[PDB]
This record gives C-alpha cells, sequence and structure tokens, in this order.
RNA sequence: AGCUAGUAGGUGGGGUAACGGCUCACCUAGGCGACGAUCCCUAGCUGGUCUGAGAGGAUGACCAGCCACACUGGAACUGAG
RNA sequence: CCGCAGAAGAAGCACCGGCUAACUCCGUGCCAGCAGCCGCGGUAAUACGGAGGGUGCAAGCGUUAAUCGGAAUUACUGGGCGUAAAGCGCACGCAGGCGGUUUGUUAAGUCAGAUGUGAAAUCCCCGGGCUCAACCUGGGAACUGCAUCUGAUACUGGCAAG
C-alpha cells in the first residue's frame, strides 16, 4: 500500500529539503509554502523529546515510501546485524530497488520510480521483478528491458537525471539504459539533512 | 521393519524430500534413527540439491535395512558409487 | 558550546497569610562533551527568572570527569536520599538507552554510548545529584595506576 | 415522596404548586406505579408555558426494544396565565429557578410539584483554573529540549 | 532474608485477583439484563448513570454501564459484556457491547461509528 | 561467635582505612597471611608483618597516595552462610579489570588474572578496588 | 502429622518370556515420615513457545518423542506383539 | 509468459487537554454526555455531540480476554524491620544452620583435562531457492545439563593428633 496523495502540504508539515516533484512549476516561496508568511504560520509547536525522532522516522518513511512494519522489520535486520544501526538501516533502505532506479535517474522522482518498478520497466541482471522492495547486492548491473525504452516516462526521468550530481555507487548509460551498481552507500555521501540515533533511541524505547 | 524412506517436509507446492533409516512401524512424518541427507525434487538445478550417504547406506542395509523404491531409483539417478 | 539543557520545572506555595505565593523551581545542567558537569537548581518568582538562575548556578562548582573515548572504564553504581543509579560502560551500542532525567545529563556529559537504569524514587533532582555523584567517585585506569603501581 | 434529593441538599425549595402535565400513552403507566427520574429537572422558559424539561422517562421495562419510549419527547406543564411572563422575568433578575421536585398521584394524574428553586453559587473554582493553567504551561515549557 | 530461611520456606509470591472475576479469562459473555435502569454517580460527576444488572451463563449476576446517549437496552435482552470498569460508578467493572443481537448505536452519531456499532453511512 | 576470621580482616582493614590509621592489628593465620601476600602484590597495602610465635599477630599497614584512601571498596564474597565457587573461564572481574577478585584455587591463592592464566579455579574470596 | 500390615524382609512352592509379595504357607515386627510420610485440590510430561540483557515468570497453540484413553466399568481369548 | 480498451476495477480505522503525534467553530449548559489515569463538562468545552481541519497506522484499525516487562511491587543476582507494613514479652534447649588456631591423612563439596551424551525439530551464525521476502533448506555453533576415567589439596568437609 504505497502512500498517495498530498505532497506539498506533506512536505511543509516538517519543512526540509526531503525532495520535491520532478516537475516544476513555480517551485519558490512565493506567498506561503513551508513557512507561511503573513497572519499566521506557527510552524513549530516545538516538542520537547520523541517527537523530533517521530517526525524524523516519519520523513524517512515518506520519503523512501517504505511503510512502518517494514521500516521496523530493516530497522530490527539492522540492529541484528554488525557495525551501526544507523548506517545498516540507511544501507537497506537505499538497497531498496525502487530507490536504486531513483537514484540511477530512471524514476523521476521516487513514487514513479516505484511505479515503474511495479509495471515491470525494470529488470536486474537480465531478470523482470515487480517488487519495489529488492535488495541489490553489490558489484550487479540493472537493465531495462526494451518495452521501457518507448517511454516518454523514461526520456523525462532521463533527461532530469543529469541535473543533479551524481552518486559514489552507480554508473549509468542511456545509450542502453544499464546502469552497474558497484558499492555500497555511507553516511558520509548520504545527505546529513536527519539524525539516525535518535530514530535508534525511538525503537529501542 | 527398519527401512530407508523419504519423508516430506517442504511448503506446500514445493516439497522437499528427506532420506532417512526408520522402522516402518513409525509414520512418513514420524520418528527415526539417523539422518541420510536429502533429495530436492524440484533441486534447482543450477547448485545442488541431491546429498546421499552411501557408506551409512551400506551399513544399515548390512545389518537388515530394507532398500526403498525410491532410495533405489536416487541412487541409479546419480550413480552407482559415484 | 557549554551545552546547557534543563530537565524539568515545578512551582511551590508558601501558603501565607494573605494567601499562597506560588514561586518557580528549576533545574538545569551545562556540558561541553568530555566531563565538566555541571547542575543548577534555581528558585524565583517566575519560570524565566528560575531557569535562568538555575543556568547561572550551573555555570559555576562544575566538575569534571575522567572519562573513556565514549563511556565508562567500568560500571558503577551511585547512592544518593532516595534514588540509585547504575551505569555499564556497554560499548559500541549505536548509543545510550537512559530515561528521563539521565538521558539528558549523559549526553550533556558528552558519553554516547552507556547502560544507565534508576532504582528507586524517581525524582528527577535527587537521581541527577546521584549520577552526578557516582561519575565523581568514578576513578580512570591511569589514575589507579599511578595510586597502586600500574606494572600492567 | 420523590424528595429531589440535589434540590433538598442544594437550594432548598420555597415555593410549589399542584397542577399535572401532559404526556401520551408510552411514558405513562409506570408512574402509576411510581418509577420515574426528576432528579434536579431542568425546567427553562418555553413558549406554552414554561414546557416541563429535564426530567426523563422512567427506564422500566416497557421498552419495544428499540428506545424506553422516547429519548427525547415533549412534556407539558400547566398554568392558565400566571407564570410565563413573571417566570421569565424572575429567571433573570431574581435568581430562582423552577425545578419539577416531586410526583404526587390524584390517583390518576401524575402531578407535576414544581417547586421554585434559588440558584446556587458554584464552589470556588480558583485553584483547579490556577492548576490547569500551570499545567499548561509546563506542557508549553518544554520547548528547550533536544 | 537470610538463606538458610529462604530454603526452609523459599520466597513465594503474591497471587493477584482479576478486575472480571466473572468473565474467567474470556473475552466476551453473553447473557440477558435481569433489570435495565439509572443509579446516582458519585460525588464529582453527578451525571446520571444507566446500568443494568444481568445474570450471565456462569450463574453469576453482574451490573453492566452502558455508553452513549441513549440505550436501545431493555430487560429481557440478549446482550454481550466485554469488561472494563468505570471508576466514577460504584460497584460498576463491566461495559456493554451497544450493538449485538438486541441494540443498535448511537443515534445521529456519526464519529467512533466502529465503537458504536453504526456502518460507514454511503453518504 | 567467630564465624569468619576473613570477614573480621576486610572488617578491620576497611575501618582502618575510614578512621585514616596507619596500621592495623590482628590475630594471624595461614590464610590470612596468604591473602596478606596476595594483595602486597598488587599493591593494595603497605605492608604485612606477623610478630610473635605463641600468640601470632599480623599487623598490615595501609597505603596513602593522598587524602583518598587508596582502596576504596572491599567486600566479602564466599561468606560462610553461602560458598561461591565459578569456572575455569567464569570468574568475575571488578571494575572491568581494575581491582582484584581475590580466588583461591587448587594451586592456592591468587588473583582473577592468574587464576584466568593458570587455567584453574575455587573460591572467591572478597573483591578489592 | 502420622500411615501401612501383603505392609518391610527372609525361608520354599507356584506363577511371569525374566527379576521381584506378583501370589501362597511359615517366621521375624519392621518399613516409610519433618529433606513433608498419609490425606485434599489441581495437572498429561518433555523438546519447546511467549515475555524478558540476564537470572527469572507464564504456558504446553502448530510439529516431534513418550504416557494414558476409545459410552461408563470389569474380564479374558487369539495373536510374538 | 505473451497480447487487449481505458486509470479505467479496487481505502478504511483510531486519535487530536498532559502522559502521546495532532486545533478551530457551532449547540447543549454537572444536563446530555468521554474516559486508563490525571481528570472534563455549573455560558463562552482545542476534553461533551456535530462540523471543518491535522496526526498515527494502513486492507487492515480500535475495544476486550490472558503472560511478562516496566513493579527493585516476593528483590538468589536485587528490598526492609526505632517513628511508613516489619524484632516474637522474656529465658532454656533438641533436630537444624554455622563455627577459633596448627599438623598429617582421605578426595566428599570444589577446580582442571578426556570420553559418551544433551532425539529430530526450533533460536542463532555462515550460505542457497522460491520475482526479494513470508517460507523452505545445507553446514556449523549452542542446548550452559548429565554420568564416567585420571590429576589439583588453597578453601569447606570425613578421620587421626594437638
Ligand atoms: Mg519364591
Ligand atoms: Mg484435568
Ligand atoms: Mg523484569
Ligand atoms: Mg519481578
Ligand atoms: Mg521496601
Ligand atoms: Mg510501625
Ligand atoms: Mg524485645
Ligand atoms: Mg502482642
Amino acid at each position: 500500500a504505497r502512500y498517495l496523495g498530498p505532497k506539498l502540504k506533506l512536505s511543509r508539515r516538517e519543512g526540509t529539503d526531503l525532495f520535491l516533484k520532478s516537475g516544476v512549476r513555480a517551485i519558490d516561496t512565493k506567498c506561503k509554502i513551508e513557512q507561511a508568511p503573513g497572519q499566521h504560520g506557527a510552524r513549530k509547536p516545538r516538542l520537547s523529546d520523541y517527537g523530533v525522532q517521530l517526525r524524523e522516522k516519519q520523513k524517512v518513511r515518506r520519503i523512501y515510501g517504505v511503510l512502518e512494519r517494514q521500516f521496523r522489520n530493516y530497522y530490527k535486520e539492522a540492529a541484528r546485524l554488525k557495525g551501526n544501526t544507523g548506517e545498516n538501516l540507511l544501507a537497506l533502505l537505499e538497497g531498496r530497488l525502487d530507490n536504486v532506479v531513483y537514484r540511477m535517474g530512471f524514476g523521476a522522482t521516487r513514487a514513479e520510480a516505484r511505479q515503474l518498478v511495479s509495471h515491470k520497466a525494470i529488470m536486474v541482471n537480465g531478470r523482470v521483478v515487480n517488487i519495489a522492495s529488492y535488495q541489490v547486492s553489490p558489484n550487479d548491473v540493472v537493465s531495462i528491458r526494451e518495452k521501457a525504452k518507448k517511454q516518454s516516462r523514461v526520456k523525462a526521468a532521463l533527461e532530469l537525471a543529469e541535473q543533479r550530481e551524481k552518486p559514489t555507487w552507480l554508473e549509468v548509460d542511456a545509450g542502453k539504459m544499464e546502469g552497474t551498481f558497484k558499492r555500497k552507500p555511507e553516511r558520509s555521501d548520504l545527505s546529513a539533512d536527519i539524525n539516525e540515533h535518535l530514530i535508534v533511541e525511538l525503537y529501542s524505547k | 521393519m527398519v527401512t530407508i524412506r523419504l519423508a516430506r517436509h517442504g511448503a506446500k507446492k514445493r516439497p522437499f524430500y528427506q532420506v532417512v533409516v526408520a522402522d516402518s512401524r513409525n509414520a512418513r512424518n514420524g520418528r527415526f534413527i539417523e539422518r541420510v541427507g536429502f533429495f530436492n525434487p524440484i533441486a534447482s538445478e543450477k547448485e545442488e540439491g541431491t546429498r546421499l550417504d552411501l557408506d551409512r547406506i551400506a551399513h544399515w542395509v548390512g545389518q537388515g535395512a530394507t532398500i526403498s523404491d525410491r532410495v533405489a531409483a536416487l541412487i541409479k539417478e546419480v550413480n552407482k558409487a559415484a | 558550546e557549554l551545552q546547557e539543557k534543563l530537565i524539568a520545572v515545578n512551582r511551590v506555595s508558601k501558603t501565607v497569610k494573605g494567601g499562597r505565593i506560588f514561586s518557580f523551581t528549576a533545574l538545569t545542567v551545562v556540558g561541553d562533551g568530555n566531563g565538566r558537569v555541571g547542575f543548577g537548581y534555581g528558585k524565583a518568582r517566575e519560570v524565566p527568572a528560575a531557569i535562568q538562575k538555575a543556568m547561572e548556578k550551573a555555570r559555576r562548582n562544575m566538575i569534571n570527569v575522567a572519562l573513556n573515548n565514549g563511556t565508562l572504564q567500568h560500571p558503577v553504581k551511585g547512592v544518593h536520599t532516595g534514588s540509585r543509579v547504575f551505569m555499564q560502560p556497554a560499548s559500541e551500542g549505536t548509543g545510550i538507552i537512559a530515561g528521563g532525567a539521565m538521558r539528558a545529563v549523559l549526553e550533556v556529559a558528552g558519553v554516547h554510548n552507556v547502560l544507565a537504569k534508576a532504582y528507586g524514587s524517581t525524582n528527577p533532582i535527587n537521581v541527577v545529584r546521584a549520577t552526578i555523584d557516582g561519575l565523581e567517585n568514578m576513578n580512570s585506569p591511569e589514575m589507579v595506576a599511578a595510586k597502586r603501581g600500574k606494572s600492567k | 415522596i420523590a424528595l429531589n434529593k440535589r434540590a433538598r441538599h442544594e437550594y432548598f425549595i420555597e415555593e410549589e404548586f399542584e397542577a399535572g402535565l401532559a404526556l401520551q400513552g408510552w411514558e405513562v403507566k409506570s408512574l402509576r406505579a411510581g418509577k420515574a427520574n426528576i432528579s434536579d429537572s431542568y425546567v427553562l422558559l418555553r413558549d406554552g408555558e414554561a414546557f416541563l424539561f429535564g426530567a426523563n422517562i422512567t427506564p422500566m421495562a416497557v421498552a419495544s426494544t428499540h428506545v424506553v419510549c422516547d429519548p427525547t419527547r415533549t412534556r407539558k406543564l400547566l398554568l392558565n396565565q400566571r407564570e410565563l411572563d413573571s417566570l421569565y422575568g424572575r429567571v433573570n433578575r431574581e435568581g430562582y429557578t423552577v425545578v419539577a421536585l416531586s410526583l404526587y398521584w390524584k390517583n390518576a394524574w401524575c402531578k407535576v410539584k414544581i417547586g421554585v428553586a434559588k440558584g446556587k453559587k458554584q464552589h470556588d473554582k480558583r485553584s483547579d483554573i490556577k492548576e490547569r493553567e500551570w499545567q499548561v504551561d509546563k506542557a508549553r515549557i518544554m520547548k528547550n529540549a533536544h | 532474608a537470610t538463606v538458610n530461611q529462604l530454603v526452609r520456606k523459599p520466597r513465594a509470591r503474591k497471587v493477584a485477583k482479576s478486575n472480571v472475576p466473572a468473565l474467567e479469562a474470556c473475552p466476551q459473555k453473553r447473557g440477558v439484563c435481569t433489570r435495565v435502569y439509572t443509579t446516582t454517580p458519585k460525588k464529582p460527576n453527578s451525571a446520571l448513570r444507566k446500568v443494568c444488572r444481568v445474570r450471565l451463563t456462569n450463574g453469576f449476576e453482574v451490573t453492566s454501564y452502558i455508553g452513549g446517549e441513549g440505550h436501545n437496552l431493555q430487560e429481557h435482552s440478549v446482550i454481550l459484556i466485554r469488561g472494563g470498569r468505570v471508576k466514577d460508578l460504584p460497584g460498576v467493572r463491566y461495559h456493554t457491547v451497544r450493538g449485538a443481537l438486541d441494540c443498535s448505536g448511537v443515534k445521529d452519531r456519526k464519529q467512533a461509528r466502529s465503537k458504536y456499532g453504526v456502518k460507514r453511512p454511503k453518504a | 561467635s567467630m564465624q569468619d576470621p576473613i570477614a573480621d580482616m576486610l572488617t578491620r582493614i576497611r575501618n582502618g582505612q575510614a578512621a585514616n590509621k596507619a596500621a592495623v592489628t590482628m590475630p594471624s593465620s595461614k590464610l590470612k597471611v596468604a591473602i596478606a601476600n596476595v594483595l602486597k602484590e598488587e599493591g593494595f597495602i603497605e605492608d604485612f608483618k606477623v610478630e610473635g610465635d605463641t600468640k601470632p599477630e599480623l599487623e598490615l599497614t595501609l597505603k596513602y597516595f593522598q587524602g583518598k584512601a587508596v582502596v576504596e571498596s572491599i567486600q566479602r564474597v564466599s561468606r560462610p552462610g553461602l560458598r561461591i565457587y565459578k569456572r575455569k573461564d567464569e570468574l568475575p572481574k571488578v571494575m572491568a579489570g581494575l581491582g582484584i577478585a581475590v580466588v583461591s584455587t587448587s594451586k592456592g591463592v591468587m588473583t582473577d588474572r592468574a587464576a584466568r592464566q593458570a587455567g584453574l579455579g575455587g573460591e572467591i574470596i572478597c573483591y578489592v578496588a
């Protein structure tokens, strides 16, 4: 059950650079976007504790498209594994196939990448998959089948892909719609817009 | 009587057979004596899925374990002694 | 940089002849992250004045700690009026587990990983004082070595 | 006697008279036995000579297993013309509020023994209001926590 | 506290009675209300409360509070009790599941429909 | 009455530390002098001397690195009311290796680290830190 | 808070596919019990499951081993069982 | 798996005064009514009923039923007994519990090494197959237990001497 509904209000509920819609139509602070000025605009009640942690969990979940139960399963797997629980959780979240497509550029938005993955616009190692929860291993290759080539869907996504920067672990060619995933990311390369140990504290509670 | 036979333990529509030495008075899923190995029907025939212990099979046959049709068929499928 | 944070604020009464004089009391802690933990109680007629006085009191009488890289070098037990605190080194563990009136003080002390539990009456002031006393009574391996003839 | 223990412990009754009231067959035939709930009947001003309010109907098993008989039904007090405007004026500028007290019987009519009681003042909440204000201040002052 | 005393008589745990003894570890019970009436409440919440005494299948008669505004309950009614006590009513520790073979939902109620039996309307 | 000499010795040591006494005297025994030796190996005290023949008296001198006492905590473990025995590797380490859990093993009296290095076990006399 | 006299044991017979009061005749008057005998209530047990950092607490859902049962009760035969 | 028209055929529940994530209006006016607690509701209810709007989970949401945890609130690890519950009114004493100092001897308690065993199943670790998962499965460890053979003699204890 992928989330569906308003997105600008969803983003302004927290107020961050979570991510935006792929199309842009006057995306700026025209009059009221996230910190609405004029006669009102109370943005933060400033809750004492566990509230910022809940907000971080919610923004993480809505960015990645994952539900609460699956996110908690991922957290439990990360805690069971070695290393740091937060980075292991972020590694699993990025290894989710939909985020791989989004960061490779074939998905204009993360929701669009999930839609494509469901509609079988993606293949891994020469095999179709219709699960946005698949975990990719290092040193792998993920291709796009010939049917998804003729999609203005994908053309716009690949056009918008090259306006951003590029990651440490993905190398994608659009002459064949194929991307090699070499290594796994880390907190250094990941955006520093959230805290992981607060989330760890919350579900360890 | 003591015999070597196959017991089913896999999930629905994906069976899994274990070859084992068990007295005939017990059931298929019932108790046994000594495990011998497994034979996967689907077998995922890129990797393994067929592992029998011919030494234990021979030792129990020497003591009186009656070979079953499926065990003999699996032996003929893999090899007499290889 | 001074890592200041209060814990709880409560109002008191005097029950004077003319009625009740509702004053306010605070509770604040201060630190940097490498020891130097201080606390302040603070009383006043208003909440902002009380918390300011608590912060000012916490600024002085600041006692340092002999912490390890991110924790204590040994388990410790602190005892006070009606509160008992147990601290365990808890290596790695991607953070602390401490609860109210105690997670604030160690996050102020800067120790990220520690197993902290409180047995007894959960009075914030008393548990904070017990934690401070336990940290003070804690000793470093270098100190105990120089005291006892290390030979390790 | 249906003394209305609430109106007995608070604001003793001062004035009353004898009159019946109008009702249908559903909410009747049990007041003949005596069962009723007439504790602190909130009788207010109605254009029809202050129609009976407040008191509900007895919970006796006369129900059609849907409702008792009438969760809210019109009940009419009885006065030719003596207390409509006078009752309005008394409630407005005197402090006397007429409430129903008892249910006496002429063996046929369930009489509304309405009593004109004085409006008694509330207990001094000047401690709990400050307690609530302190509670909301405590809830709001939790801002400086990260 | 002495180890010898503990050995000679082990330290035992204190039994704890269940708050709903008449249920006997069962989620709900069925009975018919022997009487349905209203009971005067305690000091602070003088609001009138509706109760019924119902004799269950286990041979015990218990009093159960009725929630909602307006009750579709009477005597000789096959009811369902779920458990739960009200601190405002003396000696009352049961609740009635409105909407079990002899009760309807709260009239003109559009919120908490699941908790008060009413199904979600089409419009 | 006198049900444990070791507990009495520990209590006298703790009382001397509390009162800032320089030397504490008591009756002596083989177990007492063994415990004194195992403590002096780690230097929790200055020195122990036993004098007299008819009435052997052991006197131990307390170390003082500063105003604070060198030994802060000392607790009897294997009391007559409850004996304590641990495995080869399951001996307790007080304060994660800061202090000694004195243990009498098959070879004799030693500390926790010595017992772990020798690969045996015994009874835990007392924790000292 | 006492129970038990086929009950404790021995001497021989019979009986059991085998030991044995399993049973018979005799003799010895012991045996068990404050570490709970005898009696009352409850209960299938175990591997395990849940909850727990741990010691612990609850329970025996699915599956496996064992026990007992087949309207209630008693009895025997066939059959190696 | 390949083709077929169109998003065309598929979202609800609970909560929104503090515990805990979420604020405004209308009406009733200790009444009707909510609730686990604190506690609300006596004309202005973010708490009641409705409406608007927000939050938490989502083909599942809430109530109830049972266990543990938080309860260190049966505490052996890990409580206390002068005034909160708790030193028998006092003394003698058996079974019982513990026991001053030294030597020798026994190996009982204790410690070490080795063996068999702790059914399989299940937890866990390394891998594999079902579109990943749920699920199944290979190997390994663990199942801290139990008994046996040989040593250790510091401690407790059996025996012999003081
Ligand atoms: Mg015989
Ligand atoms: Mg039974
Ligand atoms: Mg616990
Ligand atoms: Mg407990
Ligand atoms: Mg206590
Ligand atoms: Mg007393
Ligand atoms: Mg006395
Ligand atoms: Mg007395």
